[PDB]
RNA sequence: AAACUCCAUAUAUAUAAUUUUAAUUAUAUAUAAUUUUAUAUUAUUUAUUAAUAUAAAGAAAGGAAUUAAGACAAAUCAUAAUGAUCCUUAUAAUAUGGGUAAUAGACGUGCUAUAAUAAAAUGAUAAUAAAAUUAUAUAAAAUAUAUUUAAUUAUAUUUAAUUAAUAAUAUAAAACAUUUUAAUUUUUAAUAUAUUUUUUUAUUAUAUAUUAAUAUGAAUUAUAAUCUGAAAUUCGAUUAUAUGAAA
């Protein structure tokens, strides 16, 4: 780990950038997390299967 | 089954030797809420004493009072803990948040 | 003219049975507006925008009914409602699994032999 | 290797006498004979109980000084032999060809 | 224990009502936090079956509301088991 | 034998582990701190301590929480709790779990440990 | 019943441009054994024979499923379904809390220990596996933290690749090497000693006790943080600083 931090973190803000890919240096607490999370509402409710079934 | 300490014989204060009861006190100041001082004659020895909550501090003392600091016993709860793990979440504004349930 | 939910929701085509149209229910609310729990709870959980606006989200996610909560979604059997040893490859109830498997029901269980 | 082969040898009995149920007013204590495998099992549950009375803390070395001990002909194993030997000899003639 | 950054849990209640009138707190919301304001007001938690009647202090701040509600009274054995 | 703080210790046993074992307060982690902050080597023994080097543990030992002292802000803690009249005091006074474990079966240490007045 | 069947085994053919690699593999078809042959020593119904051994030809040795008829008025009306009977402003339906987690005793299962044929640290051209999982996801590498240079351990920051013979879960662990290990005076260190040098020898100190809990053991509890969740008090899981029962 020779090489200085400050070079190791511009190299990772710039590939941040470029990559469009957040870049929290001091490692806070964003709540990225809950936003990139994926929605499985449309799994879940068709559980019990189509409700126009032909009766 | 009582627990009493046997008593031995009782020394024989013969009629003129009833010699008086004088406790060794000390001239020990009393320091209220605000500057005032009084000075009270107890026996623990030690001269100065603070009193963090007294009749300068208690509404029922001094109805009177606009202004009037409060103050209870520090030994663990809200001025203790629950401020400096709380720090940031802070206000009455916020109460008001909170105000009702609106609920019949 | 007295719906047991508020919301008018259809009816599962299968079994039916009080406790499935409760977890069907809650199922279809929670998928409504999942979108606005992720939202109230992003803005409860950061530091970086006011105290005032984590207290709002906060009470309002507190205020949210039950059926909006996915943890109150349980996995139910499609076939016999019952809510123990359900398989999710399935959704099957353990010995509706194994009664519809030896049918040949399920598209390429067998029995296991190894 | 040959030092503990004539150990076992000499130290395990040739035969032991198991009881039997057979007999009523006694059961039948007969002298039954013992493969080699059976013999070795025998003396070494021997010398390891007695290498268990020493002083060092691995048992390397205390069954080394047993093994010692015993090729020079020096442990209590062998009185262990000869009773059962004398127990056999006190129970000569209850063996029968069967 | 709850994250600190979290923040207390916080649930609505009448605080305006109690604070001025006196009137004192019925809930069930027994896992709110004692909040550092709620002292020196009349609280009543739910048990179950009942409401008990508490008045919050300094020390209790910070607590949970259902601590101070048992739920289940204490255990007896009658001794004349008989049969 | 060494005496430090009135705690008997043989010779043959190290500082470290001998301080973290007979003070009540002090574990593995401040023993360490304590005996180089003092300047002894991490496996010295009881027996090369001079008069110098035990004064200066006990008198740097006497600048933290004592026994008696841990011992007193542990019974505080239950008091406090006891007093506030929550849950878990009552636990403490009927010689119960605390933790929320189970006592249907076991819980025969806690009967055995859980009082007010906790070591 | 046995056999056919499946996992596994040996061999043959086919497929794979050996960058989905491993071909030492994967999976389709087929063959193979419920082994054969010879000799002898046996008891016999006399080789129109069985078990005893030998020999030589073989890769050839296992497990899984299938548990009949009847009996136990065995279990199930709480998987589900129906007969009879019973409720229909309630024995049907919803919500907020609590309970299912209570504890005298007793009981069946297990987990962890009570130390030296056994526990602890470390081991980066990273010793050596199999079978499974990742569109209601798996989550690497790098970072800040506790925490010291680092490593290990646990959170947080951010999502690399992969929806899979491709990438991740994931450098398997015991094993083996070195160091340590109280009871244990069987130890340490102060001098000399020396052809045992990581070591031997002589003198002094290494005390206070005895059937005993250690540097065994981690139960109980104090405090501070963290994870999931809208919510962790009744009642969840981890980490750290203390606690250190019984055995
Ligand atoms: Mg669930
Ligand atoms: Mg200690
Ligand atoms: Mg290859
Ligand atoms: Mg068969
Ligand atoms: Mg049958
Ligand atoms: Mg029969
Ligand atoms: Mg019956
Ligand atoms: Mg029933
Ligand atoms: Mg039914
Ligand atoms: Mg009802
Ligand atoms: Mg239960
Ligand atoms: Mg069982
Ligand atoms: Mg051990
Ligand atoms: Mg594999
Ligand atoms: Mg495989
Ligand atoms: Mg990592
Ligand atoms: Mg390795
Ligand atoms: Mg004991
Ligand atoms: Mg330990
Ligand atoms: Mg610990």
């Amino acid at each position: 780990m020779n090489v200085p931090k400050a070079r190791l973190l511009k190299v990772a803000e710039l590939s941040a950038k470029i990559f469009d890919q957040n870049f929290n240096p001091s490692g806070i607490r964003t709540g990225s997390k809950i936003l990139n999370e994926r929605l499985k509402g449309p799994s879940v409710a068709s559980y019990y299967g189509n409700p126009d079934i032909l009766k | 089954t009582r627990i009493t300490l046997p008593r031995r014989p009782a020394k024989k204060i013969q009629l003129g030797k009833s010699r008086p009861a004088i406790y060794h006190q000390f001239n020990v100041k009393m320091e209220l809420s605000d500057g005032s001082v009084v000075i009270r004659r107890s026996q623990y020895p030690k001269g100065e004493i603070r009193l963090i909550q007294d009749q300068r501090n208690n509404p029922l003392w001094n109805p009177s009072r606009d202004d009037l600091v409060v103050v209870d016993a520090n030994s663990g709860g809200s001025l203790d803990r629950f401020n400096k793990r709380y720090s940031s979440l802070f206000s009455t504004v916020e109460l008001s948040e909170e105000n009702k349930k609106k609920t019949q | 003219g007295n719906f047991r939910f508020p919301i008018k929701t259809k009816l599962p085509p299968g079994f039916i049975n009080a406790r499935i149209l409760r977890d069907n229910f809650k199922r279809q609310q929670f998928k409504e507006n999942e979108i606005l729990v992720k939202s109230l709870k992003f803005i409860a959980r950061n530091m970086n925008l006011p105290t005032k606006l984590r207290l709002e989200a906060q009470l309002k996610l507190n205020a949210l009914p039950n059926y909006m909560r996915s943890t109150q979604i349980k996995n139910r059997c499609v076939d016999s409602g019952h809510a123990r040893f359900v398989l999710s490859d399935f959704r099957l109830c353990r010995y509706q699994f194994r009664e519809n498997a030896l049918k040949g029901n399920l598209p390429g269980v067998k029995k296991g032999i190894w | 290797i040959q030092a503990l082969e004539k150990s076992l040898d000499e130290l395990a009995p040739l035969m032991m006498t198991k009881t039997f149920n057979t007999g009523v007013a006694k059961a039948s204590v007969i002298p039954v004979p013992l493969n080699k495998r059976q013999r070795n099992r025998i003396a070494w549950n021997w010398i390891v109980q007695s290498a268990n009375q020493r002083v060092s803390s691995d048992f390397a070395v205390r069954l080394g000084e047993e093994l010692t001990a015993i090729a020079k002909g020096t442990s209590s194993a062998f009185e262990k032999r000869d009773q059962i030997h004398k127990t056999a000899i006190a129970h000569r003639a209850y063996i029968q060809l069967k | 224990s709850r994250s600190v950054w979290k923040g207390p849990n916080i649930v609505p209640l009448p605080i305006r009502e109690a604070m001025t009138k006196g009137t004192p707190i019925r809930t069930n919301a027994r896992a709110a936090t004692i909040l550092p304001q709620f002292v020196g007001l009349k609280f009543q938690i739910h048990n179950g079956k009942e409401y008990v009647p508490i008045e919050i202090s300094e020390d209790m701040v910070g607590h949970k509301l259902g601590e101070f509600a048992p739920t289940r009274k204490r255990f007896s054995y009658t001794q004349t088991k008989n049969k | 034998v060494v005496h430090i703080l009135g705690k008997g210790f043989k010779g043959k046993e190290v500082i470290k582990i001998a301080l973290a074992s007979k003070f009540y307060g002090i574990g593995k982690t401040t023993a360490e701190k304590i005996c180089s902050k003092l300047g002894l080597y991490p496996w010295m023994r009881m027996h090369q301590l001079s008069e110098p080097q035990i004064m200066s543990i006990a008198s740097e030992l006497s600048t933290m929480t004592i026994e008696g002292d841990a011992r007193a802000i542990v019974k505080d803690n239950i008091a406090l709790k006891r007093k506030i009249g929550s849950y878990s005091g009552m636990r403490h006074t009927l010689h119960l779990p605390v933790r929320g474990q189970h006592t249907r079966n076991n819980a025969k240490t806690a009967r055995k440990l859980n009082k007010i007045d906790r070591r």
